[PDB]
């Protein structure tokens, strides 16, 4: 049975070098042409590159052109993509596709993640988001941390109902930022103290931020 | 019952060969039309199924496929890229020296059938047509082949002219 | 080059069609047109190739068609397994493999819900650190597909926006977040800021004025 299994991926620094590998089995690897595709987390498919069975017809995308280089080795039934001078814009899941002629692409590899960031490790910076149907919403913004993950609780776990911890967005600098809101009685603001507990193991950090209207 | 290809000049009896592979070009309904490729010597050299003899359109004395016909192309969607066709059973062509070489008709029809099957499994369930060469130079318009240092030329029309569903 | 609807919805048992539009390049040049299904965190799977053909094994509920500049993928008798992203692919005029913008198919097993939006202005803490961040938080929306815009008084806001993709809550609804990063100066400059979330054609719009502390 046709099987494409990819290797490589991980963290790379803005300007580094990563070589993704794709092993094929279950068909004459030397007969089919091949393709590399990529997909940015929460975006669509973008054809990256094409490589012929003879490796004499290679084609690239306008973006990756000059920086990426495809190759293959029929002796090992392997396809390879070399990514150099990596930008943060090249962070994506890379797929190994087989050319299907009129079918375009027919078989795909499982995909491997490649994250290009320059950040190292920094602890979360926590800010209060204070409030102002007889309810209040008070939150904590956790900004400028790397890498994932952070975890967020309220009043050390006492407050479970009403909590909503949003996922993070990776900003254009390799640093993560997320939010955590909680909806409380408008009357409790002048009484019940609200603290958000932000834990970030990478930096062996835990911050308890007090949020006041 | 056989197919008699003209050949000028008369190929000696000893140049009788085995056909092992082909090269084809795809022309510009579910009907796809293929011709015997009239490209330069580069495509032939780079098919690498050519084998031993210096021939056009057909490959003689070359290496056979393992089980079934295998076709290869550097881009099936770029008409300008030839398709190298490799057979599993060879087609013996025996030249008589009377200026023509003989092929089994049934044998060639079965070969064409299998090629069409493999072509369908690439472009889809269409109608595979084979037509004669597109012209160009007398080099590749005819089935050329070198034997003992002499470059003979044969006509390909009778081979490259059928339709398959 | 190929435009698809961002999101399509339907009930179990119904049929739905997904479009893929273009012009003299892709769907208007050759019959190389394919539809791929993608489940969360899995690889694309070929569902339809060459406009209409179906790989063996795929259910006969998937069908494809083409009408010049519009390819179309129809699904009959919707089931949960159908709920996924779908991509069309084609071969361009100038030998370039192009994918569609992707389209989310949701199998409606819950009532549609307007997004709830909560908009927090920069905190005094963040301002004193010489930064400004507006936090827009959207939650409890189904289908999980929205678009966020930012306005200042009235004029649209170009740069400074980072938005997440919808993430499924525990209650089968979706949530997402937008962050507008400004300087304290431009924050205090404008008279109002608006976060506008568009879902199922409708729009909710929350406002914050720098005047209010
Ligand atoms: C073709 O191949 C068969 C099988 O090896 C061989 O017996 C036959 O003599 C060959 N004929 C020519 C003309 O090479
Ligand atoms: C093909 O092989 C046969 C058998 O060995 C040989 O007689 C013939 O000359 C070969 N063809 C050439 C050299 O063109």
């Amino acid at each position: 049975e046709v099987q494409l299994v990819e290797s490589g991926g991980g963290l790379v620094q803005s300007g580094g070098s990563l070589r993704l590998s794709c092993a094929a089995s279950g068909f004459t690897f030397s007969s089919y042409n091949m393709n590399w595709v990529r997909q940015a987390p929460g975006k669509g498919l973008e054809w990256v590159s094409y490589i012929s069975y003879s490796s004499n017809t290679i084609y690239y995308a306008d973006s990756v052109k000059g920086r990426f280089t495809v190759s293959r080795d029929n002796a090992k039934n392997s396809l390879y993509l070399q990514m150099n001078s990596l930008r943060d814009e090249d962070t994506a899941v890379y797929y190994c596709a087989r050319d299907g002629a009129a079918a375009l692409f027919d078989y795909w590899g499982q995909g491997i993640l490649v994250t290009v960031s320059s950040a190292s490790t920094k602890g979360p910076s926590v800010f209060p988001l204070a409030p102002s149907g007889g309810t209040a919403a008070l939150g904590c913004l956790v900004k400028d941390y790397f890498p994932e993950p952070v975890t967020v609780s309220w009043n050390s776990g006492a407050l479970t109902s009403g909590v909503h911890t949003f996922p993070a967005v990776l900003q254009s600098s390799g640093l993560y930022s997320l939010s955590s809101v909680v909806t409380v009685p408008s009357s409790s603001l002048g009484t019940q103290t609200y603290i958000c507990n932000v834990n970030h193991k990478p930096s062996n950090t835990k911050v308890d931020k007090k949020v006041e209207p | 019952d056989t197919i008699t290809l003209p050949c000028r000049p008369a190929p000696p009896p000893h140049c009788s060969s085995n056909i092992t592979g082909l090269i084809l070009t795809r022309q510009g309904a579910n009907t796809v039309i293929f011709r015997p490729s009239g490209g330069d010597w580069r495509d032939i050299a780079r098919c690498q199924i050519a084998g031993t003899v210096v021939s056009t359109q057909l490959f003689l004395n070359g290496s056979l496929a393992e089980e079934e016909v295998v076709i290869r192309s550097e881009d099936w969607r770029d008409n300008a890229k030839s398709i190298c066709v490799q057979l599993a059973t060879s087609v013996e062509i025996a030249c008589t020296g009377a200026g023509h070489c003989a092929i089994s008709r049934a044998k060639w029809a079965n070969t064409l059938k299998q090629i069409a099957s493999k072509l369908r499994e690439q472009y889809g369930a269409k109608t595979i047509i084979f037509k004669p060469s597109s012209g160009g130079d007398p080099e590749f318009v005819n089935h050329s082949f070198n034997c003992g240092g002499e470059f003979f030329y044969c006509a390909s029309t009778q081979l490259f002219a059928s339709t398959w569903f | 080059a190929l435009t698809q609807p961002a999101s399509v919805s339907g009930s179990p048992g119904q049929s739905i069609t997904i479009s893929c539009t273009g012009t003299s390049s892709d769907v208007g040049d050759y019959n190389y047109v394919s539809w791929y299904q993608q489940h969360p965190g899995k690889a694309p799977k070929l569902m339809i190739f060459e406009v209409s053909n179906r790989p063996s094994g795929v259910s006969n509920r998937f069908s494809g068609s083409k009408s010049g500049n519009t390819a179309s993928l129809t699904i009959s008798g919707l089931q949960t397994e159908d709920e996924a992203d779908y991509y069309c692919s084609s071969y361009t005029s100038s030998s370039s493999l192009v994918f569609g913008g992707g389209t989310k198919l949701t199998v409606l097993g819950q009532p549609k819900a307007a997004p709830s939006v909560t908009l927090f202005p920069p905190s005094s803490e963040e301002l004193q650190a010489n930064k400004a961040t507006l936090v827009c938080l959207i939650s409890d929306f189904y289908p999980g597909a929205v678009t966020v815009a930012w306005k200042a008084d009235s004029s649209p806001v170009k740069a400074g926006v980072e938005t997440t993709t919808p993430s499924k809550q525990s209650n089968n609804k979706y949530a997402a977040s937008s962050y507008l990063s400004l300087t304290p100066e431009q924050w205090k400059s404008h008279r109002s800021y608006s976060c506008q979330v568009t879902h199922e054609g409708s729009t909710v719009e929350k406002t914050v004025a720098p005047t209010e502390c």
